[PDB]
């Protein structure tokens, strides 16, 4: 696994020791390939896993995050070279080496073959987004929402750690595969209620759990770009990853603790998406569409079947994609305009036609179109929760509904229509921002084509 | 001569390939294609077996 | 239908009912009661797989006429004549549903002014 | 694809020989197959079988005996 | 090539409201004391080819006569036909 | 805003605006793509007391034609082998109670 | 004499049956003259403001920031925790939670008792 | 279920095309009503005659579509059968079309629409079902009869009623061609069709006299 | 559209308004062209039993119970143009309406093609640019102190003056641009 | 074909009637399938022809693959590591294994649903009751273990059937 | 579409046809610059009758507030050319 | 063997060519739409040939 580690931190020193005007082709060109070698990660075994050593260990549930969390800094530098085009070399150096930080510790964190590491590069992770969100940001309200960024996740996270070494006190290891092999069930008692619950909620606050959400509209709009980007796609998913890796040893509990979060995710589902209706902002609306999708992942990991974890693994991957593409086009319509208002722009479709076919394509993967992996991992978990309780349907239907009407109502208000009178400043898209469109969606199409590559270690 | 030309390019190529794929290829594999069995009444001769299947018993004709 | 206007407004026992026919015993009416006749046996009436719902005492004719549409394919004309006696087995069929239904309903009939001529001499 | 037709304002639109043969001929043959229809097979609309009465039936073949038997 | 041979209205003097449903117009307005200024304008709806109407049956009776000639003309030769 | 003028010359003709008007709080809820207000030929409670009614009635009424069906004067019909046994459902090993059709 | 036609929420009363507007006052007439000056003077800005050959970007426009800052961000310094907004917030944001909890919690009991009992039927339910 | 919900929409739609003035929206509502006696057919447990209802539908309602967009292409973008007055002879091959269309679709004996349609009314009528759902698909027997001389009448009969510059045509190759194409299936298609599919139902070989033509009747 | 809209509808607008409006739900109503005709002079002898009416209260009282006449008789599906603000293609050719400032976005290799145009285009960019100065100072003048009245513009009254803020009217995309 | 095992996926004889015309008028199918024949059918087999002889060109071979027993869960320690993982490892290909062999019962199945035609629902018993009884055994074997699932699960699972069974049969025994 | 492009001499001799055809104006009398209460001694809802006849004779209604001030037939002419866009 | 199944798999792969060459130079041309008629028309002749076989 140094394999991919070792190219990542090499591209600390290729930034530094660039030039003035080449730093960005560099670091783009090296970036893709380290993607194209973590490539090699996606073959899998039907055992256990691919165990490279005592530190790092990668399964099929572990490639697919991996193989996204690399491909996605190319898109991150492409997104990025934009709005940073005032900047000093040095600083422009300090958000590459902000951006290659990220992915190093990303990396690093989905390997972690024992849990106090994967502890620490998890809240590791911490520090350069939030640098990230709290430096280069345009509004003023960025500085609150990196504090709530920070203390919702420490509040979630500290326990955690708690938790963690107390089972190393308890069992002597915390080392994954042992903890498989020897996992014993809780009794019913309320020393395993809170040891459940400490282990729960720091990855429940990071999906994040509705009524735990408030941080993430905050931390996505006032945060850039790469920052949105890297936030929706990956860092969203550690929760996921995290909860899909923990549940393991807190059988049989989660039989019945699973209640209380369960109704805040599938009645959540709902609220978040009814707020989808009634947004006045891009960002946000990506945002909300985001927590509604990740507490339908919640609630496919709280069921623990077969189908859940295929279903859950699935979406996880499909919206980090979808997510990234609908964040960068709304921030090509930003850096047009400079309001991110959804009613103030309008009838962008007949002014920059194939940005209109992007949009189509991203809202009809955020729809959950057959046969996109989206609808894969939808219709697992609809499929698993129906096994639950044949009554979730409900829910899960009401959600597909209102799911269409949002994401068609983010297609129809900002391209058709009639184009605002008083914008005269909409020049073409440039070919960067069609070839980022492009390297967000083709992954998708193509991923549909070979789904078991992205369903994880159930399949 | 555009028509000659389209029947070759749209419709003759394709079903080559088609029926190249089909026959060695999904065939090769089990149940892949599988057809309703064609119906037999009386009368009617089998080519692999050759046998004859019997008449029926003669009902009352009238009207 | 006037049945339905004689059912639905008049004695509901007075008429029969299609969900619980026949009511009375086969022999009730006379001792004779011969059987109907099937003429296709199983092996070639599933070898020629007709429906579910096809498979009554009419099935030979239906036999015939699909081997003449088999057999004569171009010409989609070439047989009405086992069209037309196909039909009228079907047309025989409902006329004996149709027989079994009045004959139900005037034995009902009977047994109704039986019990109810019993009474009156009872009552007497 | 067709022939140079003018407006008129006013006054009946041009008409070709043609378009109105061909509407003669069509309404035409759409009478024929009816008429031939009709002819050649009638107990499509007409029927066929004819429909027995029931009450015409004697008790003699439906099973019945004179109220005194059984 | 467009329809482009500068065309010429009527003259105004050949719409007469003689021979219409107007005159029925007319004479119920002034069995009242009224006169309508706008029933000339509509004259060209009544005055050339659309003189003559077709009522309903007649529309469905499009092609009847051609039709059943040729249908007593196949009998005809159907019977003619048969019977050798 | 459906309601709006459709004539005047509005800055946003789509959304019939005009610029620096005060803009209401709910803008989003009425932008000629979603519930509009505008009046109509017939009152509301009128129209709410026709389509319930309408709709009451016909569940009603379907429900006793549920109650009376419709048939003709036939009875059931006759399948040869049993009631077709063999071939509906199978399980031919228990010689299942036999039933003869009455020839009328 | 005709029926009336009664006004509702989603129906509004059309203008040509306001009464208001035939109860003609010279305040009133003041009161339009007021509200076209005011209009007419935003249209002028607007239009000073749009033909400008200069002018190659947006046209900012107070009201929609102030509608957007209203909607999001003026929210909570307004907010005053009262008896209607306490109860609505209670209910709205607890009763839904409770009553889904009772449905599923009651649907999986019964199902689990069927199971125990072994009358459930769960022949070829192989995936789950 | 099924039975109860394709009598409603057939009624309910007919009932509403009955009175409109847009033809396109006339045509659509008829289409709905056609759609809720194919649930109909479904429900009394006949689906293969639902599936040759459809099949004859394609091509008559198709044609309808075609013969309505050419008058609206002709007379200026207009829809409204306010609008639209003197075109029997005017523009004859879409009249005639038309006309055609309208006898298929209230199933004059022996053309498309007869195939289907006159075999669903006497399949509802001797089977066990809702009196309510057979009264139902008679009223909407009736009104689609209605709705069809709603057409004919409104937009071929009376006198014009369209702007004075006339600048009606139909000498198109394409037009011309698409129309009769449908035609012709439209006519014959229902007899081919009925004729070389094998049987896959019971006949009703027997019918009261009055019941097996209360579908005439009733159009 | 054309005209700047006024502080109120005085009677008489009022009254015009509503008479075109019955004209229009009658002609709704009577469909064919005869019978629209005689009802409509019906109408109009309905309509002006009380044209040589004084008093304000009771003509008033009048065109009330004649609104309410009319919303009871409204047709509730009338008869609309088709490009009129409900009619079956009022925004059809919306999508077609480009702005001229987008052809200053086109590539040199675009510009190539259509020379002539481009010169002309010149040529109109270069009169807009001397004539909005012009157009500033005028209306600076020519303004009510305290800001306009109405939304009404005034003329150019020089040789060389254009009329102010014409730029966004005489270039409007067109009608039927595809 | 060999490229398949006739035992494994059975098929009837596939007996097909003779033609029988009783009209003298050419058909158009058998015309078709003539020219579609020897407008498609003989490119093809030439190509397939080459390309085959191509492949004799260049023969080689591949292998299957040949797995040992180890020792299953119910004989490790309850400690021992090494032991658990090469149980571990042994059932879950055998879980594999199980799931495979379900497929093939359900391809049978289908298979024969669509061959009979209509006849389906008697022709395609014993095909039904194959698939019950492996279902059965399936459900038995692997359900309601969970995401999490084991070896240690599904012993734990068979002995608490085994436990109910034995106490079942005891009690009736003594009944 | 298969629209002729109309110009202003057919728009001025349609709005003169169809003045013509109002038999309360004669038509020797009227010409493209005769105001219609003046020069031609008309109402206003003579006007709006001729204003409802030019709606219905080109297929398209004028809004009312640019109705009431159209006040002679070149004037009705340049409104119908300003909408439908007419070069010559 | 069997020319049902490749004519009715043929039918419906040629239906999609058009839209192959959706991003061609015959896109950008007039020829597209008769291109695209000719495609349906030859499909429909294809397809009548499995319901010969069928009947
Ligand atoms: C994760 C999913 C999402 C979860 C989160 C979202 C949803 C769940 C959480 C959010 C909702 C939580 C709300 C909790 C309640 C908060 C109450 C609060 O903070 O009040 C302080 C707030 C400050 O006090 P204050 O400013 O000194 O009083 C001024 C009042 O206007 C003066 O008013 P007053 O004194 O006339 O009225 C008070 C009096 C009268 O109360 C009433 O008006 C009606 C009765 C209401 C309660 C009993 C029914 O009290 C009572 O009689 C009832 C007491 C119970 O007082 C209130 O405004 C509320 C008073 C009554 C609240 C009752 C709420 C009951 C809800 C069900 C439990
Ligand atoms: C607009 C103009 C278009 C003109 C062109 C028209 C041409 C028509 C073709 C268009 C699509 C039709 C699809 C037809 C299928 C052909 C391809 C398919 O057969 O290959 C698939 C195989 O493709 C791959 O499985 C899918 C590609 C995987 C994509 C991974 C992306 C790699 C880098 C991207 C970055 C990662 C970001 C996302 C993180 C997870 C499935 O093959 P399979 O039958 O199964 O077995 C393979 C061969 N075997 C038998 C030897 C085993
Ligand atoms: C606000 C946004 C959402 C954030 C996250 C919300 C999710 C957190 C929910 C926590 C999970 C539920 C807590 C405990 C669940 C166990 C079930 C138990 O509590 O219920 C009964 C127990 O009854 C009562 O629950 C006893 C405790 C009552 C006190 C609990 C506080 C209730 C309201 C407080 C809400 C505060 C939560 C939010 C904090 C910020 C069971 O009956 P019993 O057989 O006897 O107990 C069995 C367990 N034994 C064997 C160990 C004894
Ligand atoms: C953004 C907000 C999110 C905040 C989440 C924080 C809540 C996490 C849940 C409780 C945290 C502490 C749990 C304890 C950590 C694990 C330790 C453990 O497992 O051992 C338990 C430890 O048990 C405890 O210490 C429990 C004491 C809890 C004190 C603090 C309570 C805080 C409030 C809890 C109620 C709220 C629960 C839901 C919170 C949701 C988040 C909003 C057993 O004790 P032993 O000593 O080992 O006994 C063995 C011999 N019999
Ligand atoms: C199908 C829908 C149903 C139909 C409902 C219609 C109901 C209408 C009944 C009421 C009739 C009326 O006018 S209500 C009576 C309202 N009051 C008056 O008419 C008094 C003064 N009239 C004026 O001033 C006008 O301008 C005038 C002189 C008319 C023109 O003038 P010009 O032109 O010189 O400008």
């Amino acid at each position: 696994m140094l394999k991919i580690i070792i190219p990542t931190t090499m591209l600390l020193p290729m930034t530094w020791m660039s030039k003035h005007n080449m730093i960005w082709i560099n670091a783009t060109v090296h970036s893709l390939l380290i993607s194209l070698i973590s490539l090699s990660l996606l073959n899998q075994l039907g055992e256990n896993s691919l165990n490279f050593s005592l530190t790092f260990f990668s399964d099929s549930l572990s490639a697919p995050l991996l193989v996204l969390t690399t491909w996605l800094l190319p898109l991150m530098l492409m997104a990025s070279q934009s709005h940073l085009s005032k900047e000093t070399t040095t600083r422009k150096k300090l958000y590459i080496t902000m951006l290659i930080l990220l992915q190093l510790f990303l990396i690093m964190t989905f390997t972690a073959t024992e849990l106090i590491l994967f502890y620490i590069l998890f809240e590791a992770t911490l520090v350069p987004t939030l640098i990230i969100i709290t430096r280069w940001g345009n509004q003023t309200e960025r500085l609150n929402a990196g504090l709530y960024f920070l203390f919702y996740t420490l509040a979630g996270s500290l326990p955690l750690l708690v938790a963690l070494v107390y089972i190393q006190n308890t069992t002597g290891s915390l080392n994954f595969l042992i903890i498989h092999y020897w996992s014993h069930p809780l009794s019913n008692s309320w020393s395993n209620i809170f040891m459940w619950l400490a282990c729960i909620m720091a990855f429940m606050v990071k999906m994040p759990l509705y009524g735990l959400h408030l941080w993430l509209p905050k931390a996505h709009v006032e945060a850039p770009i790469a920052g949105s980007m890297v936030l929706a796609a990956v860092l969203l998913k550690l929760g996921g990853y995290g909860m899909m890796r923990i549940t393991t040893i807190l059988n049989p509990l989660t039989n019945y603790m699973a209640y209380p979060f369960l109704m805040l995710s599938m009645w959540g589902m709902i609220m978040t998406s009814s707020i989808c209706l009634r947004q006045t902002d891009l960002k946000s609306l990506i945002a909300y569409s985001s927590v509604s999708h990740m507490a339908l992942v919640i609630v496919a990991i709280m069921i623990q079947t077969p189908w859940s974890f295929m279903g859950a693994t699935a979406l996880m991957i499909a919206h980090g994609l979808t997510s990234s593409m609908l964040f960068c086009l709304a921030n090509t319509n930003y850096e047009r305009v400079h309001s991110r208002t959804m009613i103030l722009a309008r009838g962008l479709q007949t002014l920059l036609p194939l940005m209109a076919t992007w949009w189509l394509v991203a809202s009809l993967t955020n729809l959950a179109l057959p046969p996109s992996i989206n609808l894969i991992g939808e219709l697992f978990i609809i499929t698993a929760s129906f096994s639950w309780s044949n009554i979730t349907i409900i829910l899960m239907g009401m959600n597909m509904m209102i799911t269409a009407l949002y994401s068609l109502y983010m297609l129809i208000t900002t391209q058709r229509g009639k184009y605002t009178h008083h914008i005269n400043n909409i020049k073409p898209s440039f070919t960067r921002e069609n070839a980022l469109m492009a390297l967000h969606i083709l992954p998708l199409l193509l991923l549909t084509l070979n789904p078991k590559m992205i369903l994880g270690p159930l399949y | 001569y555009r028509h000659s030309i389209f029947a070759v390019t749209h419709v003759l190529i394709p079903v080559w390939i088609i029926h190249y794929y089909l026959k060695y290829h999904v065939t090769a594999k089990p149940y892949t294609v599988v057809e309703r069995k064609p119906r037999i009444f009386p009368g009617d001769t089998i080519l692999e077996t050759g046998e004859v299947i019997p008449l029926m018993k003669e009902f009352p004709d009238q009207h | 239908g006037a049945h339905l206007a004689r059912r639905y407004l008049g004695d509901a026992s007075k008429e029969p009912d299609p969900l619980r026919m026949p009511t009375f015993p086969p022999d009730y009416g006379f001792p004779e009661r011969k059987e109907r006749e099937m003429v296709a046996t199983q092996q070639e009436m599933n070898d020629a797989q007709l429906m579910l719902q096809q498979r009554d005492y009419c099935a030979h004719y239906l036999i015939q006429l699909l081997k003449c549409k088999r057999d004569s394919f171009p010409n989609f004309l070439a047989c009405k004549h086992e069209q037309h006696d196909w039909d009228y087995c079907e047309h025989l069929d409902y006329v004996k549903r149709m027989k079994e239904f009045e004959r139900e309903r005037r034995l009902l009939q009977r047994k109704k002014r039986r019990e109810q001529r019993e009474a009156e001499m009872a009552r007497g | 694809g067709g022939v140079h037709i003018e407006p008129r304002y006013r006054q009946f639109p041009q008409l070709t020989r043609s378009q109105l043969i061909q509407a003669e001929f069509f309404s035409a043959t759409m009478w024929f197959w009816i008429l031939w229809r009709f002819w050649h097979d009638s107990d499509a609309v007409l029927g066929h079988f004819p429909y027995p009465d029931p009450s015409q039936w004697t008790d003699e073949e439906l099973g019945i005996l004179p109220d005194d038997e059984d | 090539e467009h329809g482009h041979s500068k065309m010429e209205l009527p003259d105004y003097k050949q719409w007469k409201i003689e021979g219409t449903p107007l005159e029925t117009v007319q004479e119920k307005l002034a069995a009242r004391g009224l006169r309508d200024p706008w029933g000339r304008n509509e004259a060209w709806r009544y005055s050339g080819g659309f003189a003559n109407n077709v009522s309903f049956v007649g529309a469905l009776l499009k092609g009847f006569k051609w039709g059943f000639a040729a249908f007593v003309v196949a009998v005809g030769a159907e019977y003619y036909l048969e019977s050798q | 805003q459906q309601e709006r003028d459709p004539w005047y010359d509005w800055d946003h003709p789509d959304l019939r605006l005009n610029w620096g008007e005060p803009i209401h709080w709910d803008l989003d809820m009425y932008i000629r793509n979603r519930v509009d207000t505008s009046p109509t030929p017939v009152s509301w409670n009128t129209m709410c007391k026709h389509l319930f009614g309408f709709v009451a009635f016909m569940l009603f009424m379907f429900w006793v034609g549920e109650i009376y069906p419709s048939y003709q004067p036939v009875g059931p019909k006759q399948y040869p082998y049993n009631d077709l046994y063999l071939e509906r459902g199978g399980d031919p090993t228990k010689e299942p109670e036999p039933v003869v059709h009455y020839e009328i | 004499s005709f029926p009336k036609y009664k006004p509702s929420r989603l129906a509004t009363l059309p203008a040509t049956l306001d009464p208001a507007e035939y109860d003609i006052s010279p305040e009133t007439r003041k009161a339009q003259a007021e509200r076209l000056a005011i209009r007419s003077r935003l249209k002028r800005e607007y239009l000073l403001q749009y033909n400008d050959p200069n002018r190659l970007g947006v046209i900012e426009d107070p009201a929609l920031i102030r509608w957007t800052y209203a909607r999001s961000a003026n929210i909570y310094p307004n907010f005053r925790p009262t008896p209607k907004t306490s109860l609505l917030g209670a209910l709205f944001g607890i009763g839904p939670l409770f009553f889904w909890y009772y449905v599923f919690k009651t649907d999986r009991d019964k199902k689990e008792k069927l199971i125990q009992e072994g009358k459930l039927d769960q022949t070829f339910n192989i995936s789950y | 279920m099924t039975l109860c919900l394709g009598a409603i929409t057939t009624l309910f739609t007919a009932l509403c095309a009955i009175t409109q003035n847009d033809i396109k929206k006339i045509v659509a509502f008829s289409t709905s009503s056609q759609l809720g006696l194919m649930m109909v057919t479904i429900g009394i447990n006949q689906p293969h005659l639902a599936f040759l209802h459809i099949c004859m539908h394609a091509f008559f309602k198709a044609m309808l579509f075609m013969c309505s967009g050419s008058i609206i292409h002709s007379l200026n973008d207009e829809q409204d059968i306010r609008k639209m007055g003197g075109l029997y002879k005017a523009m004859p091959f879409t009249t005639t079309a038309l006309i055609i269309g309208s006898l298929a679709l209230t199933g004059m004996p022996y053309l498309t629409g007869f195939y289907s349609k006159d075999l669903i009314i006497e399949a509802v009528n001797m089977s066990y079902t809702n009196a309510w759902a057979l009264l139902m698909t008679l009223i909407a027997t009736s009104l689609t009869a209605a709705y069809s001389t709603r057409i004919i009448f409104f937009a071929f009969l009376g006198k014009p009623r369209f702007p004075p510059l006339v600048l009606i045509n139909e000498n198109n190759p394409l037009l011309i061609n698409s129309i009769k194409r449908l035609l012709i299936g439209s006519i014959f298609a229902g007899f081919i069709i009925s004729n070389n599919i094998p049987p896959m139902t019971v006949p009703n070989t027997t019918m009261p006299l009055y019941m097996k033509m209360t579908a005439l009747i009733v159009t | 559209a054309f005209s700047a809209p006024a502080a109120y509808l005085t009677h008489q607008q009022k009254v015009l308004r509503l008479y075109k409006r019955a004209l229009r739900h009658l002609e709704s109503w009577c469909v064919h062209r005869d019978k629209y005709r005689y009802f409509a002079c019906l109408m109009r002898a309905r309509f002006d039993e009380h044209k040589n009416e004084k008093d304000m209260v009771k003509a008033t009282q009048l065109l009330r119970q004649a609104e309410e006449e009319f919303w009871y008789g409204q047709h509730p599906q009338p008869y609309i143009f088709p490009e009129s603000p409900g009619g079956t293609s009022y925004e059809r050719y919306e999508c077609y309406k480009v702005p001229e400032w987008c052809l200053d976005d086109w590539h040199p290799s675009e510009k190539a093609m259509y020379p002539d145009y481009f010169a002309k285009r010149e040529q109109w960019k270069r009169l807009r640019r001397e004539s909005w100065e012009r157009e500033v100072k005028q209306l600076q003048e020519e303004t009510p102190p305290g800001g306009p009245r109405t939304e009404a513009l005034p003329p150019a009254r020089k040789e060389g003056d254009l009329p102010p803020l014409w730029w966004h009217i005489v270039t409007r995309p067109r009608e039927r641009p595809m | 074909p060999d490229s398949w095992d006739k035992d494994v996926y059975p098929e009837p004889p596939r007996r097909t009637p003779a033609p029988a015309p009783q009209t003298s008028l050419p058909n158009p199918v058998t015309y078709l399938t003539k020219i579609f024949d020897l407008l498609v059918d003989r490119p093809v087999t030439l190509a397939r022809e080459f390309i085959e002889q191509q492949h004799a060109k260049n023969r080689y071979y591949y292998y299957h693959r040949e797995f040992r027993r180890v020792p299953d869960i119910t004989e490790c320690e309850e400690k021992d590591i090494l032991c658990m993982f090469e149980a571990e490892m042994q059932w879950r290909r055998d879980y594999k294994v199980d799931q495979e062999i379900v497929n093939i019962i359900q391809e049978r199945l289908k298979a024969c649903q669509q061959r009979e035609g209509e006849s389906y629902r008697q022709n395609c018993a014993k095909e039904l009751e194959q698939f019950t009884q492996v279902s059965k055994a399936f459900q038995d074997r692997y359900s309601d273990l969970g995401a999490h699932y084991s070896a240690r699960k599904c012993l734990a699972k068979q002995k608490q059937r085994m436990l109910a069974e034995r106490k079942a049969a005891k009690e009736a025994a003594a009944a | 579409s298969d629209a002729p492009p109309l110009t202003l001499e057919a728009i001025k001799d349609r709005v003169l046809y169809v003045l013509k055809l109002y038999d309360k104006i004669d038509p020797e009398k009227l010409s493209v610059n005769s105001h219609f209460m003046k020069d031609l001694g008309l109402d206003s809802l003579d006007q709006v009758e001729i204003i409802m006849a030019m709606e219905d004779e080109f297929g398209f209604e004028i809004p009312d507030i640019d109705a009431e001030k159209l006040m002679c037939p070149q004037e009705i002419v340049d409104y119908i050319a300003d909408k439908k866009d007419v070069y010559e | 063997m069997n020319p049902f199944a490749s004519l009715t798999l043929t039918t419906l792969t040629i239906l999609t060519i058009p839209i192959m060459m959706s991003n061609s130079n015959i896109y950008k041309t007039n020829l597209y739409p008769n291109y695209v008629k000719t495609t349906v028309s030859y499909a429909f002749t294809l397809s009548l040939v499995p319901l010969l076989m069928f009947m």
